[PDB]
């Protein structure tokens, strides 16, 4: 996520809080506030849509194979979202490198709680509380 | 060809970046001049108010002189508490060319004056007992004129005015008032050394230029939101504040010394350096009948 | 939970990092490694399987009576499982002093996610995420 | 996130230029060793045969 | 060959101790940024079966 101030963009800081900071590599290339799952062993991959798929955010871009860093649950972070949410909405992952209520996806659960709302493109600022991972 | 820097721009030298990183938008820092500084002991307290002045007694020789004592009442103070953070990795405090614990102490410094200066302007423009309707005509100079007149028509004499951006702008669209201070005070005293001695108008020898971003109108983050509309652009803006600055007190608590508290930390975990600053801040009225807003 | 190198089994360290380290007692004698779930008032016995009975893994051998140090969520641990799990598997406990899959359980909802990959038998590394009470 | 080198590896520092350049090959010099040297008086001369 | 190495608060290995008075733990941990590079990848030959 970025931040326009006149003519220039400034990067969003994703970590509003917490110290939930785990080492992981890149199964593909990560850009800064997207959602990850884990693809392989310690790899993550960006999330797709409807659960099933989430353990952090990416704290800072990375090319596939480099050491990421990620926000995992009880981190408060900004994060981009694809529609209006308002506070107490639970998130999760669209699959789109956003986030989207649980209202909106088929998924019954969230991962993040919307504790300052955000229109559609913006920044809200939320907090992680859970991972979700295959259940079958 | 030869050799020359288009073609070694990156294999001989590195492209400077500069030492020094140039600010973002800065607002405008008045609270600690535009009001008496309270340097509290308690988080929590009271101020005592003294009854108004009266007049002394024709009195016989001989006569018993009667009691008209001072009574007292008091406002309270409840100081909440500011703070801003910043982190930075143990790699990033090192590589930087630039001191980042410098810039981020003085960044937390900046974000904690803000919220006083939000604390403040919003006490300023919610509470003032007194207040002139322009109903959108005579704005500017008149306005001026006009809640100048109703602190003083109350008795009390106002000293400073507190002004937004488009106020501003109405206020010295008259080529008389040009001379005018409409820097802010603070701002010339800070930012200048000659002070062109003219400057002052209507009496008040303080402007207070503050920002249109300061007002509490509660769309930031932790903030809850003041009563009133800080501008001048629409009926019921309340586009300038007039008052006596002895009459409205910031009150500043820190439970270590008597101003805002940096703290640092490491991260041995994770390789983070943290800072932390803090302030208690309130903001009260000791009269708000010593100040006047100027309504569109 | 052991790790061979030549003829040596050497002790797993349970904890990978956390520092979610909480203090029970325990209600028999329990194993390093062992999911656990409250017994009594602040007393800890080996879970059952399918769910509702988990709090967090023991992380050193007590006798029954013994005072506890358990791993709650916030932990990445070093566990052992029952069948072959997949890095992003939700595992919750067996019932048999060890992990098992959501998918293969009676459950639907898991404590710990599959941050290494496992055959059965074999030591996965999990990251606990949740706890599981009594809902009737 | 928190700052950090990746983000800010251009625009709060500059990657680190080494003080010392590398060399390339060095050809092998033994001409002067490997054969007579005149040091002549004139750019044009003869040796008798 | 260049083996860098990069510490952000010295020379060399960083070994941090750190004691937790809530659980009566003490960490031991250890960092280093390394890199290794040729300046020459001429300069050297591998030997193959
Ligand atoms: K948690
Ligand atoms: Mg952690
Ligand atoms: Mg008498
Ligand atoms: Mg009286
Ligand atoms: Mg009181
Ligand atoms: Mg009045
Ligand atoms: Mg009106
Ligand atoms: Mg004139
Ligand atoms: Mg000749």
């Amino acid at each position: 996520a970025t931040e326009t101030q006149g003519e220039h963009t400034f990067p969003v800081e994703v970590l509003i809080s917490g110290e939930e900071l785990r080492g992981y590599t890149a199964g593909e290339a990560l850009s800064a506030g997207e959602p990850v799952y884990l693809s392989g062993d310690y790899e993550v991959s960006a999330s797709s849509a409807d659960g099933g798929e989430f353990l952090g955010v990416n704290l800072y871009d990375v090319a596939s194979g480099e050491p990421v860093a990620l926000a995992g649950d009880d981190c408060e972070v900004r994060v981009e979202v694809s529609e209006q949410v308002t506070a107490n909405d639970e998130i999760l992952p669209d699959g789109l490198g956003t986030f989207e209520t649980v209202a909106t996806s088929a998924a019954s659960a969230g991962v993040a709680i919307v504790q300052e709302g955000a229109a559609s493109g913006e920044v809200c600022e939320a907090y992680i509380f859970a991972v979700q991972g295959t259940t079958a | 060809f030869a050799a020359s820097d288009p073609e070694y721009v990156d294999t001989l030298f590195r492209e400077q970046l500069l030492e020094v990183v140039m600010e973002g938008r800065e607002l405008r820092k008045v609270a600690r001049e535009a009001s008496n500084v309270i340097n509290a002991n308690t988080r929590v307290g009271d101020v005592p108010i003294a009854s108004d002045e009266e007049f002394a007694r024709p009195t016989g020789q001989g006569a018993e002189i009667r009691d008209d004592g001072e009574t007292y009442t008091t406002v309270a103070w409840n100081a909440t508490k500011l703070t801003e953070g910043s982190r930075v990795t143990d790699e990033m405090r090192d590589q930087a060319m630039v001191d980042l614990i410098e810039r981020n102490i003085q960044r937390v410094g900046a974000s904690l004056e803000n919220g006083i200066n939000r604390v403040f302007l919003t006490e300023l423009v919610d509470n003032a007992q007194n207040n002139h309707d322009t109903a959108g005509s005579n704005q500017g100079y008149q306005a001026l004129n006009s809640a100048v007149g109703e602190v003083d028509k109350d008795d009390f004499r106002p000293d400073t005015y507190v002004t937004h951006p488009d106020y501003r702008t109405q206020l010295f669209n008259d080529t008389n008032l040009a001379y005018a201070n409409r820097a802010g005070t603070n701002e010339v005293l800070r930012n200048r050394e000659d002070a062109p001695i003219v400057g002052d108008i209507a009496g008040l020898d303080m402007h207070a230029a503050m920002s249109s971003a300061t007002y509490d109108d509660g769309t930031d983050i932790g903030w809850s939101g003041g009563s009133e509309t800080w501008g001048f652009s629409s009926d019921g803006d309340k586009g300038a504040v007039v008052y006596d600055r002895d009459n409205i007190h910031t009150i500043l608590y820190a439970p270590n010394g008597q101003d805002v508290e940096i703290k640092d930390y490491e991260d041995p975990i994770r390789d983070i350096t943290g800072v932390n600053g803090r302030l208690h801040v309130d903001c009260q009225y000791s009269q708000g009948r010593s100040s006047a807003t100027v309504q569109y």
